[PDB]
């Protein structure tokens, strides 16, 4: 779980 | 896939419609000036500049339609590039000057002081005379920054999928596709196109180069322990190595 | 005024294709390598690659109505990638694997005795089967290997109008091409971003090598020539 | 000073 993993997410 | 049935004006309407925001530095005029400081007011800026580019990558048609570990990949590889092309873009009508924020417009003098910026100034100023002689529209830079996006990582990506690289390259195809219908729409002859048309896809080697250099300095500021990289900067540098 | 503008299309191919580069051989000596015995190999090659390419600059029209100094920058910013771009060329036709010569064809898996190797081994081998499976052309890669030339350095410089004047030049001969095979015109410019974004990447992998050519000098364990010593120094100064 | 500026100047 990567931050940029995360915000792509959101 | 709805990237592949956009016509060329409704590319650009999309692309025109995701641009993000100019931000502004934290930049205390009165503050004496540091290498210290200077490093700082360009990481926080880029550190907030890296979540709207996150949330702009989700609407440059064919992003979505890709894994997610692949959308990590592309945004991993590209990301200074695409702050450094925005930078030039923002530049442009100030000669001589870098427009890092409406607040922080930096001259070739000013880099210096921070070792190892002078080189890469002087290439982001080229850059940018260079779009200014050219006079690069708008429509054209959010084409090349979404070409960007989607090309810089696509050779360093097995099976069941690469057919994820033919759907990137098909929106790829379509970019240029696009580019070429706004030089027409410009007047421009079928020559003076297909000419144009490399000359803004070469400048993108420049921006790479440029990339790669900073992502070097990057490194040197990291296991420097005095300029604080934030939590997703240093996350994308670990990609980078 | 310089006489390669007045060139045309056909011209400009003609002299591209004459000016070519010999395809040198590797010494001819037992398996498996080491680091120091592949990148002595390398390295060796290389080097006589380099002087080889100085004498097909000169030829590369355009090139020779710019000043020394600038024909010294040019070289010095491009060559790893004209190098590249070579060897990738000649790998086409050999998927999974490296032709640095013809007696020296190497697969990803003799690249793990160096560091770093495996990873620019495979940016080289996946721009490999990028050009065969768009079925790269003799006259078009000469074309992209003068690009790289005049443009890699450009602007890190009336001098840089002309190199971009002969750059426009090359552009239209790549397009006299690509119509001369029967693509339509959408084909056409379709082609000519896909082969104009291939350099990017050339571009990524010099540097990358450029980095670790740097980190070879420091270990200071396999010699590089004076030649390169200085081609090196032109980077990282 | 310059092997490149030698091997340029006698090119062929
Ligand atoms: C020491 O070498 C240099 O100065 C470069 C460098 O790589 O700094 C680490 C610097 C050069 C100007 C452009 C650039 C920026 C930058 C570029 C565009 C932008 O909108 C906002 C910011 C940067 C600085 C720090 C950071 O953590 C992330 C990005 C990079
Ligand atoms: C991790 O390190 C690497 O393997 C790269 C490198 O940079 O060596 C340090 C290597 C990668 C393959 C291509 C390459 C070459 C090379 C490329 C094309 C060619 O015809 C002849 C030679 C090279 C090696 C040594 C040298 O002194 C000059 C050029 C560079």
């Amino acid at each position: 779980h990567k931050i940029l993993h995360r915000l792509l997410q959101d | 896939s709805l990237a592949l049935s956009l016509t060329a004006d409704q590319m650009v309407s999309a692309l025109l419609d995701a641009e993000p925001p100019i931000l502004y530095s934290e930049y205390d005029p009165t503050r004496p000036f540091s290498e210290a400081s200077m490093m700082g007011l360009l990481t926080n800026l880029a550190d907030r500049e890296l979540v709207h580019m996150i949330n702009w990558a989700k609407r440059v048609p064919g992003f979505v339609d890709l894994t997610l570990h692949d959308q990590v990949h592309l945004l991993e590889c590209a990301w200074l590039e695409i702050l450094m092309i925005g930078l030039v873009w923002r530049s442009m009508e100030h000669p001589g000057k870098l427009l890092f924020a409406p607040n922080l417009l930096l001259d070739r003098n000013q880099g210096k002081c921070v070792e190892g910026m002078v080189e890469i100034f002087d290439m982001l100023l080229a850059t940018s005379s260079r779009f200014r002689m050219m006079n690069l529209q708008g429509e054209e830079f959010v084409c090349l920054k979404s070409i960007i996006l989607l090309n810089s990582g696509v050779y360093t990506f097995t099976l069941k999928s690469l057919e994820e690289k033919d759907h990137i390259h098909r929106v790829l195809d379509k970019i240029t596709d696009t580019l070429i219908h706004l030089m027409a729409k410009a007047g421009l002859t079928l020559q003076q196109q297909h000419q144009r048309l490399a000359q803004l896809l070469l400048i993108l080697s420049h921006i790479r180069h440029m990339s790669n250099k900073g992502m070097e300095h990057l490194y040197s500021m990291k296991c420097k322990n005095v300029v604080p990289l934030s939590d997703l900067l240093l996350e994308m540098l670990d990609a980078h190595r």
